[PDB]
């Protein structure tokens, strides 16, 4: 299932800013589980497709966007990034 | 410089163009991404309106408007979720 939404997140290009929340919301609840004995920070590491999905998110290209005055994503998306990664 | 060389051969700057409209538009092009200027952009796509296309490589056309209907397609289909007007 996760190495389904990996995929599917990654190949999926121009991902909305708020799906883009939403997305890292679910990320921070599923990393919380545990899989049934390798942990799954380390499964969701290792795969090269968190390092695309993350350069979409970090590289804010909105190509849609009308509106590329401020590329900020407000401090929510910045605080569910940063317990994410203290995660 | 159509002033200059169309006597001679246009269809040779006409490819040349073309390319040019290529690359802008390609994987991670300008144009996709937003950035550049609009009004340099549109004042060299209508004065490219008005150029003659005869005797064009049928190769180069074709990437062109693959390229061009791809990047347009995904514009539109995953277009914004809000609109401001003044």
């Amino acid at each position: 299932s996760i190495t389904s939404f990996l995929t599917v997140l990654a190949w999926y290009p121009n991902t909305l800013l708020r799906t883009w929340c939403l997305v890292l919301h679910s990320l921070t609840l599923m990393t919380n589980m545990q899989l049934n004995q390798e942990s799954t920070a380390h499964l969701l590491v290792s795969d090269p497709n968190l390092i695309h999905v993350l350069v979409k998110f970090l590289s804010g290209t909105s190509p849609h966007g009308t509106n590329q005055h401020s590329p900020q994503v407000g401090p929510t998306a910045t605080q569910a990034m940063q317990e994410f990664l203290t995660r | 410089l159509q002033v200059h060389l169309s006597s001679t051969c246009p269809q040779i700057f006409s490819e040349f163009l073309l390319k040019l409209i290529h690359i802008l538009s390609t994987e991670r092009g300008a144009f996709q991404t937003g950035q550049g200027p609009l009004d340099a952009q549109v004042k060299l796509l209508e004065f490219t309106l008005e150029q003659n296309f005869e005797v064009v490589s049928v190769s180069t056309i074709s990437a062109v408007i693959e390229s061009v209907t791809f990047l347009v397609h995904h514009y539109i289909t995953c277009s914004d979720k809000v609109m401001s007007r003044s």
